[PDB]
RNA sequence: CACCAUGUUCAA
RNA sequence: CGCGGGGUGGAGCAGCCUGAGCUCGUCGGGCUCAUAACCCGAAGAUCGUCGGUUCAAAUCCGGCCCCCGCAACCA
RNA sequence: ACGGGAAUAUCCUCAGCACGCACGCGAAAGCUUUGAGGUUACAGUCUCAGGGGGGAGUACG
RNA sequence: CAGAGGUGAAAUUCUUAGACCGCACCAAGACGAACUACAGCGAAGGCAUUCUUCAAGGAUACCUUCCUCAAUCAAGAACCAAAGUGUGGAGAUCGAAGAUGAUUAGAAACCAUUGUAGUCCACACUGCAAACGAUGACACCCAUGAAUUGGGGAU
């Protein structure tokens, strides 16, 4: 259903207005699984930080750099 | 009304040739002449990097002795497109002078 | 767009079950034999499937045909077209080779001189081929110029000794001989070094070789041009 | 804008309305002799 | 059945993927090495409603998925690839849903041998639509 | 002749005439694809042989 | 790169 | 004069085959420094006139006031 | 073998398209052996055009 | 095998009578990409694939020839991009006019799909360009650094 992933980097707010933050999530799977220690970027809605986690559902899409 | 750049924007002196034949602007098609137009080329990777990661690791061609293939244009643009598409942007009047004889 | 065709007609089974597997199979000369599969539909009444099939032109990778070659091999590819179907086995003739893309882009430069030179030449039995040379100027080592482009003069001299040499040695071969010798780059390696002292050259390249003309069949030609057949397992039973 | 002031109409659409106005009145002139 | 050649489980039978990737929709386009037959062709329009959806990235993404499932269905286990834009006297930039398709396809599973940019490039050319002005917009 | 008569000079009906018009009625332009001035080209006339 | 048209006459 | 058609909100036009709509216009409030454009609302008929039939007439049938056409030929 | 060859390197030279660079000049922008310099300290030779803005490159011939 | 095309978004348009897409070809008319440069040639306009040819042209080299034959020019002469004209060809692409679809208060504009004349060639006209270095031709003097094209001299 849903895959769970760690904020280990803020890479800024993007967008006009400034309300959507990219950050780079990686994957939180159990040793030997496809997507461990997988990285992905992704753009935030809300207030988030680094060590945050996020329930990325699809982890397939990859928000484009800004 | 005032002579804005010693080469009036090209590189055709007055003395070395009548006529340069025109080329297509990249984006907009625009007719311009070809010692006149923003010249660039690029070599552009296919994928960006984390999609060549997942395809090199796919691939039993491509890794880390074998390089994925990139693209290769000359793109030369008329002054509206370039300025448009901050190829080249409007510049003090004493840093026009300043030209650059190799990709930085 | 999904959902949105108007006019679907202008009036008002399976396609993979009808599919039989073959085998292409590259000439003797090269090191593996059977290259690529394909599909075909099963011989139905009056359409025979080898009558559809004489004629198609299969492209690969020469580094994949010719296996422990090296990676300058890996930048050509070679097109075969399939000349005898051989019950489930398509034997071929060469058709083409060609410089990928990328590779062939990479080698332009701006401060020298790209030199061009088409050639063609008959082989001994029959086959007529175009071979497209291409070749760039260099700075020398102790160069301070900041250009190395070639007198005109000098040009049509390395033309036409690179149409001398490429005649001289393809009229006198068979077309599996001349494919030997453009797949290994001996004629390659004998013209940069007899046209280096003419012109001083960054790289000189074949970037395409096309049959234009072919003789009449000939079975028994293709058949030692074959050699050993490897044998085809596709009709077999599982 | 290339030009200064034009003071009027652009100065090639001003020399084709008079290119016109001559073709009619040398035609006018043509029908009466 | 499976409807592939009779070949070793686990050995790699190589298709050919045709990407053609413009600014208005993307091909994702299976043959064999010769060309001649097809195996599976989906295209952006066949994955999205709109129109201006169809070359986007995940239209590509999920014209690449249903390719990927048609070529494990007719045999296929890995590509070689052939990219392009629409080149001819036209742009030759490749299409935003060019790179979604070729990761889909690795992603899915699909295995992925040489890849070549094929974009049409005259060498001398007819003139391309649009005046001497060029689009004016 | 079928154009012929009426208080002025005119052809009352269309010139374009049926392949299978019988003699006396085949007059004026026989079986045209097509009438008008020709514009964008000159295609080759006569009957379309595929061979 | 959807669509932004106009501002009475002198004189501060 | 004979034959035919037409009078509907301020304008043009539907419905014209018994139980009023379209666009523009006008009025009120927004947006703009203001006007226009734009957005939200509102009002405006008695179906040319006079009779008849019908439980009911824009409607159906009669006469009238006008408007617009087609004809007014053989000497 | 287009071969006593070919290209580089240093220096010189004549001819050509030019670049950043001293006088001097210019209302200034700028020009500068490539003058728009060598001009009120005004004269090497020839030639074309201009005399406030419009009407107008119009009317007539 | 179900869409394709096109756009800011769409529609005109094409499409199960198989469009788009894929492979190898065939036909025809244009064009000569990258290399292509403050580079070359030409009186200007202009000129870019290769090979084979026909007349030229500048520069350089010379202890060759010659002997003022020169400079600039009313009149006069030849050439002159594009568009345009005439007669034959040709007609792929693009495309004035026109058509259709959008946008808009209106839009017979910009955008989209098309499309005539043209665009190409031969011959003959036309001689209207920001035909610009907006800078007439010939000749003399003239300071500095780094380059570049062609020919010579020296190592
Ligand atoms: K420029
Ligand atoms: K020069
Ligand atoms: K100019
Ligand atoms: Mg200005
Ligand atoms: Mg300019
Ligand atoms: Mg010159
Ligand atoms: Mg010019
Ligand atoms: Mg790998
Ligand atoms: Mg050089
Ligand atoms: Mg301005
Ligand atoms: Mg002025
Ligand atoms: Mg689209
Ligand atoms: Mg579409
Ligand atoms: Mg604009
Ligand atoms: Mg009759
Ligand atoms: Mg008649
Ligand atoms: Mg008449
Ligand atoms: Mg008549
Ligand atoms: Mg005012
Ligand atoms: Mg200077
Ligand atoms: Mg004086
Ligand atoms: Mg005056
Ligand atoms: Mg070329
Ligand atoms: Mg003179
Ligand atoms: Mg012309
Ligand atoms: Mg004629
Ligand atoms: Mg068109
Ligand atoms: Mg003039
Ligand atoms: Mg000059
Ligand atoms: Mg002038
Ligand atoms: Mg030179
Ligand atoms: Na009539
Ligand atoms: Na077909
Ligand atoms: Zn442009």
């Amino acid at each position: 259903q849903a895959q769970v992933g760690l904020i280990i980097k803020v890479l800024g707010r993007t967008g006009s207005r400034g309300n959507v933050t990219q950050v780079r999530v990686r994957l939180m799977a159990e040793a030997g699984s496809p997507d461990y220690n997988r990285t992905i970027v992704r753009n935030v809605k809300g207030p988030c930080k680094e060590n945050d986690m996020l329930s990325l559902m699809e982890t397939e899409r990859e928000a484009r750099r800004l | 009304m005032t002579t804005k750049r010693r080469n009036h924007g090209r590189s055709k002196p007055a003395h070395s040739r009548g006529r340069v034949k025109p080329i297509h602007c990249f984006n907009c098609g625009r007719l311009t002449p070809k010692d006149k137009a923003v010249g660039r080329f690029v070599v552009r990777r296919m994928l960006d990097a984390a999609s060549a990661r997942d395809v090199a690791e796919a691939s039993p061609v491509y890794g880390a002795n074998f390089p994925m293939p990139r693209l290769y244009m000359k793109q030369r643009f008329c002054i509206a497109c370039a300025i448009h598409s901050r190829t080249v942007r409007a510049r003090p009047v004493g840093n026009r002078k300043i030209r650059y004889t190799k990709k930085v | 767009a999904l959902g949105k065709n108007k006019r679907i007609s202008k009036g008002g089974q399976e396609t993979m079950a009808r599919k039989e597997w073959y085998d292409v199979v590259a000439p003797a000369n090269f090191e593996k034999r059977q290259f690529a599969k394909t599909i075909c539909n099963k011989t139905q009444g009056t359409r025979i499937a080898a009558d559809v099939l004489r004629g198609r032109v299969f492209e690969a990778n020469l580094a994949d045909l010719n296996q422990s070659a090296g990676e300058e091999e890996a930048y050509r590819k070679v097109r075969f077209t399939v000349q005898e179907v051989q019950g489930r086995n398509l034997l071929t003739q060469f058709h083409s080779m060609e410089v990928t893309t990328d590779k062939m882009a990479s080698l332009l430069r701006k401060w020298c001189t790209t030199m061009e030179t088409t050639v063609e030449v008959k082989t001994a039995d029959g086959y007529t081929m175009r071979l497209f040379v291409v070749a760039f100027t260099k700075p020398q080592a102790n160069q301070q110029s900041r250009n190395c482009y070639a007198k005109q003069r000098l040009v049509k001299w390395l033309r036409m000794r690179i149409t001398k040499m490429i005649k001289r040695r393809l009229s006198k071969v068979q077309i599996k001989e001349a494919v030997s010798l453009l797949t290994r780059n001996v004629l390659s390696d004998a013209l940069v070094r007899r046209c280096n002292p003419i012109l001083p050259l960054r790289e000189l390249r074949i970037r395409k070789v096309r049959v234009v003309r072919t003789p009449k069949f000939d079975a028994q030609a293709l058949l030692s041009a074959h050699g050993t057949i490897p044998a085809s397992v596709e009709a077999d039973q599982r | 804008g290339t030009v200064s002031r034009p003071r009027g109409m652009r100065p090639k659409w001003h020399k084709k309305r008079i290119k016109r106005l001559k073709l009619r009145r040398r035609r006018m002139r043509q029908r009466s002799k | 059945k499976a409807y592939g050649p009779n070949v070793k489980k686990g050995d790699l039978v190589y298709g050919v993927v045709h990407i053609f990737a413009s600014f208005n929709d993307t091909f994702v386009h299976v043959t064999d090495m010769s060309g001649r037959e097809t195996y599976v062709k989906v295209t952006g329009g066949m994955k999205v409603k709109a129109d201006r959806d169809e070359s986007s990235p995940y239209a590509a993404m999920m014209a690449a998925q249903d390719v990927v499932a048609r070529c494990k269905e007719c045999g296929i286990n890995a590509l070689h690839v052939k990219m392009r834009a629409v080149g001819g006297v036209r742009t030759k930039s490749p299409g935003p849903g060019a790179q979604a398709a070729l990761r889909a396809l690795a992603r899915a599973g699909m295995k992925i041998g040489r890849i070549e940019d094929v974009t049409p490039i005259p060498t001398d050319s007819t003139r391309r639509k649009g005046s001497r002005r060029g689009r004016r917009l | 002749h079928p154009h012929g008569g009426g208080n002025h000079q005119h052809i009352g009906h269309p010139s374009t005439v049926s392949r299978h018009s019988p003699p006396g009625q085949k007059v004026g332009l026989i079986a045209a694809r097509r009438t008008g001035r020709i514009r964008g080209g000159k295609a080759v006339k006569g009957a379309w042989h595929p061979e």
